[PDB]
């Protein structure tokens, strides 16, 4: 009935081979091709009329198939490889593109680094503060940041964001932002972010005193 | 060579019309095997075709989009245009123009060659909101950054020393708030012995509210 794709994710190593398949929704006639879309950027042709690679692509990456089981593989997965890859059909005058694959990469555990930001002489002149904690650099994404108000412990007044996976080393980043008006900001002396993780030999705290 | 390049608004207000240019530079919109397309891409979703144009004039569209979209072109400009009616939050999308190469005798072989950058249009009721950019600043490696906060809709690009400093950026995903706006953070880490000496400076970028601000992070 519709187009498929399998898996909708992996995590490979770097020099693994990847292999992924996708089903047209019939028996095809026009190009079957694929697409490769890193984190914020627009898809990118590899792949067209099922096999053949535009001029450019690496080598390491090939497509086959016919009828409408079809497959896209990599043979030696690299950094930069991590994407989201679709394939796309044009049948009954329509193009359609698949549902798309998601590869990450698993590579060894590395410690984050730890840094904490008071706010801004700015920001608080508007009657607001917020305490921003980075963790820079870490592997796997796992990670808990917990938020301690004169060693008292915080909850509903933080925000996460991660980074997508570094193209280069596979890291990600984290930061942790706690919120609270500038009233009961001065209410406290000692603000510090305490983070666990599995690349550390015990948590590791970043803290500093207001005033 | 070919380049695209959208333009357009950011916001639609819920039932009115979006109304997106993608203008051709590196090549003619005139020629014989190439088609125009659309496609949009909504948050957290894969990729819908919404219609092709070819410069003759003749246009095909998805069929669920159909009653709505239209797609035309203008040879004179170098550019086609999406106009897409009664939009919805449904519709809030990054919106993708791309070029489509077409070859064959006996059958007409497509793929997608070129695409642009897209633009992102939000759907919504709400007033553009520029945002407010705040110094993250350090106590080896040190990190120092900026606080980009309370913005709408997306997106906002951010930017060091004017592009001079890429090394070790990190420009997080924008959060939703409790408040109903964005915020994110970019950092940079660097050497600790430049502090003081080096001057670091973040670049923030919001189109729908038109602010271009400047921050100087100082330790």
């Amino acid at each position: 009935i519709q187009m498929t794709q399998s898996p909708s994710s992996l995590s490979a190593s770097v020099g693994d081979r990847v292999t992924i398949t996708c089903q047209a929704s019939q028996v095809i006639s026009n190009y079957l091709n694929w697409y490769q879309q890193k984190p914020g950027k627009a898809p990118k042709l590899l792949i067209y009329d099922t096999s053949n690679l535009k001029t450019g692509v690496p080598s390491r990456f090939s497509g086959s198939g016919s009828g409408t089981d079809f497959t896209f593989t990599i043979s030696s997965l690299q950094p930069e490889d991590i994407a989201t890859y679709y394939c796309q059909q044009y049948e009954n005058l329509q193009f359609t593109f698949g549902p798309g694959t998601k590869v990450d990469i698993k590579r060894t555990v590395a410690a984050p680094s730890v840094f904490i930001f008071p706010p801004s002489d700015e920001q608080l002149k508007s009657g607001t503060a917020s305490v921003v904690c980075l963790l820079n650099n870490f592997y796997p994404r796992e990670a808990k940041v917990q938020w301690k108000v004169d060693n008292a412990l915080q909850s509903g007044n933080s925000q996460e964001s991660v980074t997508e996976q570094d193209s280069k080393d596979s890291t990600y980043s984290l930061s942790s932002t706690l919120t609270l008006s500038k009233a009961d900001y001065e209410k406290h002396k000692v603000y510090a972010c305490e983070v666990t993780h599995q690349g550390l030999r015990s948590p590791v705290t970043k803290s500093f005193n207001r005033g | 060579q070919l380049q695209l390049q959208e333009s357009g608004p950011g916001l639609v207000k819920p039932s009115e019309t979006l109304s997106l240019t993608c203008t051709v530079s590196g090549g003619s919109i005139s020629s014989s095997s190439f088609y125009w397309g659309w496609i949009r891409q909504p948050p957290g979703k894969g990729l819908e075709w919404i219609g092709s144009v070819y410069y003759s004039g003749g246009a095909s569209y998805n069929p669920s989009l159909k009653s709505r979209a239209t797609i035309s072109v203008d040879t004179s400009k170098n550019q086609f245009s999406l106009n897409l009616d009664s939009v919805s939050a449904a519709d809030t999308a990054i919106y993708y123009c791309a070029s489509i190469y077409g070859s064959g005798t006996f059958y007409y072989y497509f793929y997608m060659d070129v695409w642009g950058k897209g633009s992102t249009v939000t759907v919504s009721s709400a007033s553009t909101k520029g945002p407010s950019v705040f110094p993250l600043a350090p106590s080896g490696t040190a990190a120092l950054g900026c606080l980009v906060k309370d913005y709408f809709p997306e997106p906002v690009t951010v930017s060091w020393n004017s592009g001079a400093l890429t090394s070790g950026v990190h420009t997080f995903p924008a959060v939703l708030q409790s408040s109903g706006l964005y915020s994110l953070s970019s950092v940079v880490t660097v050497p600790s012995s430049s502090l003081g000496t080096q001057t670091y400076i973040c670049n923030v970028n919001h189109k729908p509210s038109n602010t271009k601000v400047d921050k100087k992070v100082e330790p």
